[PDB]
DNA sequence: TAAATTTGACACTATAATGGGTTAACTCGTTGTGGTAG
DNA sequence: CTACCACAACGAGCTACCTCTCCGCATAAGTGTCAAATTTA
RNA sequence: CGGAGAGGUA
């Protein structure tokens, strides 16, 4: 155990010994973008691949080319926090070394005339933060992966679309990574057709002819030949015996002297076997057998010179007689059957009206571009560019692999374009599927869907920008001057930057981050969206793709998805699920060998998983040897069954590998229903962080991993001893073994204090380590917003009794006591940012001043001389934040105030009130004021003071950084010199800074001494340079929007407490709303006198089938009872041995628990600290599907001196009577969701109106009115409610005269209406008249 | 499916039975929204006709 | 004929391209600005500032004139 | 059917507000139809009292003033 | 042919393409006629 | 119309009209210029395409897209459709004097009472409070009443209690499937931010207390008040209209 | 209003340049053509 | 001559509410007289 | 004060 968990050890009830640790939860995004950025010259990934795929480029002649050399990313101008503050993209400049070589035309190959190379600047690609996040325009964005259909070939069939026949129609499809599509399909008459790019249909032999194939070659490729021989006016065939299966003998199958078949007998398999055992080859036939057969090859007479019969025509008696009298003794015919060898190619050729290649090109031309006069070269160019061009067709080597796998080839590589053999093979496979050999492919099968991450998408968009700039540069280079034109002067950086910025700012996948707690960020980055560019839509999906497929086992969680219209399109990646090199999803498996489950782990894809036999994770083992039982439950080929102990091939690595991160944090998931588990997993990521984070008593053990890997805490990079602890920063001194002889060995962790998050929540970093503590690497030093000693703490654990109470818990409603609101357990902090912009109007600039007219000193008590509220002043609704004032305009000026304008001064009545105020209901202090200005205008006294404070803080903290690091360096120098020699008093009798000139003979230790001195000099130099750079950066003016003078941003900090209307929920989907805050004296109290804090409703248990909450309640009571015993012992101050005994006894209580913790190793101080940390209750880890059982929880209840049933006797606090039945009581972990009544409630009497329809606006932010929809109109109609309907249609809505008359009359007390014609009706009349159709209100 | 889910919600389910029940849970959840939309359309048409 | 055809096309694009009609001289200046910006963006590796464009643009034009020239 | 009966209603405004507005409006324009405003939806659209419940009598009164004069 | 098409650009190019190009001297006689 | 950033946000109809007028003017120019026949034929064809795109974009052929690569909204699209004039501005309208809030359970009420919060009640009855304040003589002008209710004296609260007495309000929850989705209740002033419903009416509303929300409307005229009192009161519609059975049942 | 001046409009560039970019390609019922075969 | 089928095209898809971000994107050659509407005293 | 895109609640 490390020292960060010795403080508080969570008891684990799991029994399966985990072999594989939980991997880094943010591996997919980081790995993808690392591949995109990093230079891989062999495995071309990202920028290098696109650069090689576009460069080099020729001219239309070929006398000038641009050769790629290398590329490099510049250092970003601003930091992450700087970009967030300034609202600019955190990007890195891309500089590429490009070489232009010029060729002579006089020489055959004059390659050496002039070479010009330099660093061209193109584009500013955004960079990824250490937590997988992008910073665009100040906001923080996340790019989610996409599960899209793989490139390759997919055979499918429609399950009886044509209801008249009921036949099964098969269709093939060739999906490339980029290019045109291709669809082979059938018809009810069994003919095969081609659809190009889902256009109209043609007979598919058109493609064959376009590939330069004639009819004889087509028949040779598809149909195999039967040989008919005419000799002396009689007919024989060459017969291969394995052909008369399932057919009826039309003639007598005879031999030279043997009789086999009679009339009206089917050739059964035993007769065929007799045929192979008699060894006959030549079989005589009558003449009517040929009638019905089709000739394979054309036949032309050598004498007359014309074709009697070409390929593919039905032979008859007259035709065979003519051919026999012609003199062709050998006839090749196609072999046809009705069950295995069907005549489809011949039928398609018959329906085909095209003779040879050029007619096929004309026909495909008339398909692709109808209405245009065809030409030979145009058709040839279009057909060669549709499929056989390297720029308009590509499978990207992953479509090639699936393509060769689905056609049962061997190599997994090849060309990126289609070819003749590929088309022949795919259509042959389609024919075979039609015949009966083979099976169609599944669409939802996880072997056909690929994960496209951020790196691939960014590479594709960058390649689009590259082809745009490439087409431009190729056009410009071919005609302009060639000698004095630098390579950087043609390339415009605009298209590439536009492409990357569009992708990173306005895509369907680069979305706003949900970061109200670390769990939300983690479950947002591990997200797979089936929609997006090249994906499905909410209309393009039915029940087939939304539903769970058996191949999702271990790759995709089945119980984490939005429950609205995105029920199956937004999936969550599993825990151990990695990604393949091609993008497929693979899972770990423990490899078993002849019965022993070895620790070797293999990663298996979806197609390989169905081959072997996989054992379940809940199978018991003997000393990590063989299985216990003989018949183990296993799964194979998508179905589960029983198998022997020697037939297995793999075992599940752990029982947690099926569920995702979010669903694995819910204790007792195995008892909950699927629906309520889904709801709990969905609501766990909306929990607002509270004021003081508190650990859950019943955990799972995954809290630590989620907290550490979320990148929200402050993990220690290198272990050591903490040197200086503060509320703002941590100074740590590294150990000797983990420290480079170059550096000082001092690390500084800065802590973020009260920064606004995306969802207006506060983000704070509270240090958890105290002064003088040895901490190793991987230890948490500062807890984030929802972390407690490195464990995710989303909510608070509270006392709960399950009992109905006077109707206040009626339908999921929750009654809460006053202890919860007094102790501010659910009091949150909301930091809200308000912005005021000083626009440059058309009559003068907007000034910010304290001289606001028509306002007294009562509203200006918070404003300073510059008109900005002081930091720290508490502000209420309607108060003035900044005193921005704007001119009105000559139109808004009245003649009365125009006279005094030129007499009493211009600054008299020219301006009006346009100050920033507080939205109603908002309160709280001011914590931060940022004043951004335009470069060129003097700001005010306030902004000068702001920048003075900024420079002072920067210089102070950066100087303190230097001082601490140099103190550590001098300490290292002292340690090194005393490791060399013996000098103790002479160092401390001399100034600390003068510890460098002392020395002796030169050796290695003197060498790192000199290296340390050099690092000191470089340290102070970098100090000075970064100080100067920071000063210049802060003294310069920001680049604002055009027409903007200055922007004032004010941060308010509201403190929100709970009130009737605030939603709460547990972790088992038992959501509810607060109904009443109850005084503590009325609460039902137990025998001891402790009142229950919250009273829930029991009826939500049976109907929703979430028993995990009851078991969690009992487990929480047991844990809190043990913790109460510990607290009582500590308060009595008994001993150190007794506490050690009791804690050890409580730890080793499970039956076959995985962990083994022993208290003899721990010292007395560790025991005391542990007991102090457990005095509030012992945390318990309950893994999903492998958690504690009823016997264990009852043993815990017995140890803690609680009734085993979990139910205690309550007394009514209001009256003192005893409740007739025992009531289940225990501690449950409740959250506080982000649906607050403050943000939900809204009211409006009369406000602003729209322009076109002139009815009141809609929205709380813009003070709108509620819509009275069509359904409610029908309801009032059904009542017969005429007058209310009329008043809601005319006078409370878009009728200008009626509503102002209504206001005037109600102000006068008379309650009467005067309706009028609504404006929307006249809008409709004018629109329909503009349609050109005369409509009018016909009087009478 | 041939083999049924033998265990109840008190004894706790294993991995595969829970995985099986997810199918019905998701199908019902989607059918709820689909039938809601269809009922809304039918109600609109019926209100119009009469 | 090429001169006349190009002149007619560019004059047509200078009167009917946008919702709001801008005079031909202003459109020429807008380009006299677009090219300069691109030239300077290529030369320096970053987008120009208004003062740099004032320095490089013209003898009678200053920061305010071209600031007004930006829409 | 319900859709066809609703579209074939004698009032073109109700049909236009229901479905297939283009076709219904074209048919009404070519036929030179006219609306008598007898349905509840028509008066909801135009902005008068519905001929049902409390307002019904008023409409009847209006009718008995339009017919008798 | 004059059939299933709706793009004005396609039709315009179709009628435009029925007229052949002029040589170095064809323009001379055309200008002489003018 | 201009926006807050100085930029304008015009309608697509301006673009369509610009197209049509430009092509018509150029046709007139060519006609007076004696252009060849193919030229005037092309100009006439594009004029026809401008016109029909104006009438309805995606009807004849390819829809004319604007700058953001989306088809433009024609007059026919502003007439018909789910978001057209008929189904979004003539049948259903946005209404003044309307509020919205989350609901909790009130067990001490009757069938004809609803617990309205004080702030929503003050905002809804603002013209009524102005009128009664003016009648009583505590305010001289409408502006004085505005500022007085804006700083919420106790006399304002007393007059608000006087105004709401025997003044029913309509509670409404969407989707209103059947006619019982809207009902008239007498208001009772409560401190808080949630409308308190009666437990028995939750079956008619199909309303659960898990965060559900509903809207409040205020009848203004006398006919509307009697309309809500005699026809819409929760004590009148006891039996369901679908079948003759009571709907207010213990649950 | 007389006069200034930056805007606004229109007319004119004389080597030879000769056919354009492109997007994405459920389910269901009703209506109208377009043959089809005997 | 006209009873019949298979394609193409068109119109349809609950309700209400809340939050956030985006919308003159890669492309373009300058001079020269004449009128004229906004600008100083 | 508009329109699109993304997400969330009932
Ligand atoms: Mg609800």
């Amino acid at each position: 155990y490390s020292y960060t968990e010795k403080k508080r050890i969570r008891k684990d009830f799991g029994k399966r010994p985990q072999v594989l640790d939980v991997p880094y939860l943010l591996s997919i995004q980081l790995d993808s973008f690392q591949k995109f950025i990093e230079q891989d010259p062999e495995g071309q990934y990202g920028l290098e691949a696109a650069f090689r795929s576009v460069f080099p480029i020729q001219s239309y002649s070929g006398n000038s080319e641009l050769q790629y050399v290398s590329y490099r990313l510049g250092e970003p101008v601003f930091d992450v926090q700087e970009c967030q503050i300034r609202g600019v993209t955190y990007s890195a400049p891309l500089r590429v070394k490009l070489r232009l070589v010029i060729y002579e035309r006089e020489a055959p190959e004059g390659t050496v005339k002039d070479i010009k190379e330099q660093e061209v600047y193109m584009g500013e690609i955004p960079l990824m933060t250490d937590n997988g996040t992008f910073v665009i325009n100040g906001t923080e964005r996340v790019i989610v992966s996409q599960l899209h259909r793989s490139p390759g070939v997919f055979f499918d069939s429609d399950k009886g679309k044509t209801h008249s026949s009921g036949k099964v129609l098969y269709n093939a499809r060739i999906i490339p990574y980029r290019g045109s599509w291709l669809d082979f399909e059938f018809d009810p008459k069994d003919n095969l057709f081609v659809r190009i790019d889902r256009r109209r249909k043609l007979p598919a032999t058109i493609i064959l002819r376009a590939l330069n194939y004639t009819t004889e070659q087509i028949l040779d490729l598809f149909f195999e030949k039967v040989i008919f021989e005419i000799r002396d006016n009689k007919l024989q065939m060459e017969l291969v015996p394995e052909r008369l299966r399932g057919e009826t003998a039309s003639f007598d199958i005879e031999a030279n002297g043997k009789v086999y078949v009679e009339k009206g007998r089917r050739i059964t398999a035993r007769h065929i076997r007799q045929l192979e055992k008699d060894d006959v080859k030549l079989i005589e036939v009558p003449v009517e057998y040929i009638a019905g057969k089709v000739v394979a090859k054309d036949y032309i007479d050598e004498s007359t010179g014309e074709l009697i019969c070409a390929a593919n025509m039905e032979l008859s008696l007259d035709l065979l007689a003519k051919l026999s009298q012609s003199g062709h003794k050998r006839i090749e015919t196609l072999f046809t059957n009705d069950l295995d060898h069907g005549p489809y190619i011949s039928e398609t050729l018959r329906v085909d009206p095209t003779n040879d290649r050029l007619s096929a090109l004309v026909e495909i031309y008339r398909m692709m571009r109808p209405g245009e006069p065809p030409t030979r070269e145009a058709a040839e160019s279009l057909f060669e560019n549709l499929f056989f061009s390297e720029d308009r067709y590509d499978l990207s080597a992953v479509g090639r692999m699936k393509f060769n796998r689905s056609l049962l080839r061997e190599e997994i590589e090849g060309s990126g374009i289609l070819s003749k053999d590929d088309i022949i093979d795919v259509m042959k496979k389609l024919i075979d599927i039609r015949n009966g050999k083979g099976e169609v492919d599944d669409i939802d099968h996880l072997g056909n869907r690929r994960i496209r991450s951020v790196g691939e998408m960014a590479e594709n968009q960058f390649r689009v920008g590259l082809v745009r700039v490439e087409r431009a540069v190729k056009e410009r280079l071919s005609l302009g001057d060639l000698d004095t034109l630098m390579p950087q002067d043609m390339i415009n950086a605009k298209p590439i930057s536009a492409a990357v910025k569009e992708f990173f700012g306005s895509s369907q996948l680069s979305q706003f981050m949900d970061q109200n707690n670390p769990l939300s960020e983690i479950t947002h980055k591990r997200r797979i969206s089936a929609l997006g560019p090249g994906g499905l839509t909410r209309e393009r999906a039915g029940f087939e793709v939304r539903d769970v497929h058996p191949t999702h086992y271990g790759r995709v969680c089945p119980i984490e998805t939005p429950e609205g219209p995105n029920i199956g399109l937004i999936n969550s990646l599993s825990v151990y699920a990695q990604t393949n090199e091609y993008g497929f999803l693979e899972t770990p498996y423990r490899k078993v060998t002849d019965g022993v489950v070895t620790d070797e782990i293999h990663y298996l894809s979806a197609i390989e998983e169905g081959n072997y036999v996989i054992a379940q994770a809940n199978s018991n083992l003997d000393e990590e040897g063989h299985f216990v039982e003989d018949l183990v439950t296993c799964r194979s080929k998508g179905e589960s069954s029983l198998f022997s102990r020697d037939q297995v091939d793999y075992m599940d690595v752990s029982t947690q590998q099926v569920v995702s991160v979010g669903a694995s944090l819910i204790p007792f998931l195995e008892h909950d229903d699927a629906n309520r588990a889904l709801m709990g997993a969905n609501m766990q990521r909306q929990a607002v962080p509270t004021l003081r984070a508190d650990k859950p008593l019943v955990g799972t053990g995954m809290e630590r991993a989620v907290a550490v890997d979320s990148g929200v805490t402050a993990v220690a990079k290198r272990g050591g001893v903490v040197q200086y602890v503060d509320a703002s920063r941590i100074v740590i001194k590294v150990n000797e073994d983990e420290m480079y002889p170059g550096e000082a060995g001092i690390d500084i962790y800065n802590l973020t204090k009260y920064t606004r998050s995306n969802q207006n929540t506060c983000i704070n970093q509270m240090p958890c380590v105290s002064l003088g503590e040895p901490v190793e690497r991987g230890d948490v030093l500062a807890d984030g917003p929802s972390t407690d000693l490195g464990e995710l703490a989303l909510g608070q654990n509270m006392r709960v009794a399950f009992m109905p109470w006077n109707g206040y818990n009626f339908e999921d409603s929750i009654l809460v006591s006053e202890r919860v609101v007094q102790e501010d357990r659910f009091t949150t902090i909301h930091i809200q940012e308000l912005a005021c912009v000083s626009r440059d109007t058309k009559l003068g600039p907007e000034e910010i001043t304290a001289d606001i007219p028509n306002v007294g000193e009562a509203a200006l008590s918070k404003l300073d001389e510059s008109g900005i509220v002081y930091i720290g002043a508490e502000v209420t609704g309607g108060d003035i934040l900044v005193g921005k004032v704007t001119p009105k305009g000559e139109t808004q000026l009245t003649p009365e105030e125009k006279l005094l304008r030129a007499i009493f001064g211009e600054k008299a009545s020219d301006v009006k009130d346009s100050s920033l105020r507080v939205p109603n209901g908002v309160s709280g202090t001011v914590i931060d004021v940022q004043v951004f200005t335009r470069d060129g205008v003097e700001k005010d006294k306030r902004a000068l003071e702001i920048e003075e404070m900024q420079l002072k803080q920067a210089k102070k903290d950066l100087s303190e950084e230097l001082q601490i690091l140099e103190a550590g360096l001098f300490s290292r120098i002292r340690a090194v010199l005393v490791a060399g020699g013996v000098e103790a008093e002479k160092l401390d009798k001399l100034p600390r800074d003068r510890w460098l000139e002392l020395g002796l003979t030169d050796e290695e230790k003197q060498n790192q001494l000199e290296q340390l001195a050099e690092q000191y000099d470089e340290l102070k130099h970098e100090f000075e340079k970064k100080l100067e750079a920071k000063r210049r950066k802060i003294t310069q003016g920001d680049d604002l929007a055009p027409g903007v003078l200055k922007i004032v941003k004010v941060y308010l900090a509201v403190k929100r407490r709970i009130q009737p209307g605030d939603k709460m929920a547990g972790r088992h989907g038992n959501k509810g709303v607060i109904s009443k805050i109850n005084p503590i004296e009325d609460m039902p109290y137990d025998e001891n006198g402790t009142p229950v804090d919250i009273v829930l409703n029991p009826l939500g248990v049976p109907s929703r089938m979430n028993i995990g909450q009851i078991l969690e309640t009992h487990l929480g009571m047991a844990a809190k009872g043990i913790g109460d015993k510990i607290n009582a012992m500590l308060k009595q101050q008994q001993e150190v041995a007794k506490l050690r005994e009791f804690i050890q006894r409580a730890y080793d209580l499970g039956a076959d628990v995985r962990q083994k913790v022993d208290l003899s190793t721990f010292s007395d101080e560790e025991v005391m600290r542990l007991a102090e940390n457990l005095r509030k209750g012992m945390p318990i880890a309950t893994p999903v599907f492998d958690g504690a059982k009823e016997a264990e929880i009852k043993e815990l209840l017995k140890l803690g001196d609680l009734p085993t049933s979990g139910q205690i006797r309550l007394y009514d606090g209001r009256t003192g009577e005893q409740f007739e039945r025992p009531v289940t009581v225990g501690y449950m972990y409740m959250l506080k969701l982000n649906h607050l009544v403050d943000d939900k409630m809204h009211a409006r009497s009369t406000g602003s109106y729209s322009l076109v329809t002139q009815q009141p606006l809609g929205g709380k932010a813009q003070f709108g009115g509620q819509r009275f929809g069509e359904m409610e109109v029908w309801a009032l109609e059904a009542y017969g409610a005429a007058y209310t309907l009329q008043e809601m249609l005319t006078v409370k809505s878009d009728d200008v005269n009626g509503r102002t008359k209504m206001y005037k009359n109600i102000v006068d007390g008379n309650h009467q209406m005067e309706p009028g014609m609504p404006e929307s009706f006249n809008v409709l009349l004018k629109e329909i008249r503009s349609l050109g159709i005369n409509i009018e209100l016909e009087d009478e | 499916i041939e083999t049924p889910i033998t265990a109840n919600f008190r004894e706790g389910l294993n991995v595969l039975q829970y995985f099986i029940s997810t199918h019905g849970a998701r199908k019902g959840l989607a059918d709820t929204a689909l039938k809601t939309a269809n009922s809304g359309y039918l109600t609109r048409r019926l209100v119009d006709v009469a | 004929a090429t001169w006349w055809i190009r002149q007619a096309i560019t004059r047509s694009i200078a009167d009917q391209a946008r919702t709001i009609r801008i005079p031909v001289h202003m459109i020429e200046t807008i380009n006299k600005l677009n090219r300069i910006s691109r030239q300077m963006l290529q030369e320096m590796g970053r987008e120009p500032t208004p003062e740099e464009l004032a320095e490089r643009m013209l003898m009678p034009e200053d920061k305010i004139r071209k600031v007004l020239k930006i829409a | 059917g319900i859709t066809k009966a609703s579209l074939a209603t004698e009032s073109f405004i109700s049909a236009a507000s229901f479905q297939e507005t283009t076709r219904v409006l074209t048919e009404a324009a070519v036929a030179g139809k006219r609306d008598e405003l007898r349905g509840l939806k028509e008066n909801v659209i135009v902005g008068r009292l519905i001929p049902a419940g409390t307002g019904y009598a008023y409409h009847q009164d209006r009718m008995r003033r339009r017919a008798a004069g | 042919e004059i059939g299933r098409t709706t793009d004005p650009v396609r039709m315009y190019m179709r009628e435009m393409g029925t007229v052949e190009l002029l040589t170095r001297e064809g323009e001379i006689d055309i200008a002489k006629r003018i | 119309v201009p926006l807050d950033g100085g930029r304008f946000a015009t309608s697509d109809l301006n673009d369509l009209y610009r197209r049509v007028i430009n092509r018509n003017n150029r046709l007139k120019r060519l006609l007076d210029l004696a252009a060849p026949d193919i030229i005037v034929r092309n100009e006439k064809r594009m004029l026809q395409e401008a016109v029909d795109a104006l009438l309805d974009n995606g009807r004849r052929g390819r829809a004319i897209t604007g700058s953001n690569k989306r088809p433009l909204k024609s007059l026919a699209d502003m007439i018909k459709g789910k978001q057209g004039r008929f189904r979004q501005n003539l049948l259903g309208k946005r209404v003044d004097y309307s509020g919205r809030s989350v609901i909790t359970v009130g067990p001490y009420l009757r069938l004809h009472q609803c617990g309205l919060p004080k702030k929503m009640a003050l905002e809804l009855f603002k013209p009524f409070i102005y009128g009664k304040l003016e009648l009583r003589g505590l305010a001289t002008t409408i502006k004085a009443a505005k500022k007085m209710v804006e700083r919420e004296e106790a006399v304002v609260w007393d007059i608000l209690d006087e105004v709401i007495r025997e003044h029913p309000v309509l509670l409404n929850r969407a989707p209103t499937l059947h006619r019982l989705g809207i009902q008239a209740f007498e208001p009772v002033l409560i401190e808080g931010k949630a409308i308190q419903l009666h437990p028995l009416v939750c079956a008619a509303y199909n309303a659960d207390f898990d965060g559900d929300q509903m809207a409040v409307h205020v009848p203004l005229t006398l006919e509307a008040q009697l309309e809500a009192r005699a026809l819409m009161m929760s004590t009148n519609n006891i039996l369901s209209p679908a079948n003759g059975e009571p709907i207010i049942v213990p649950s």
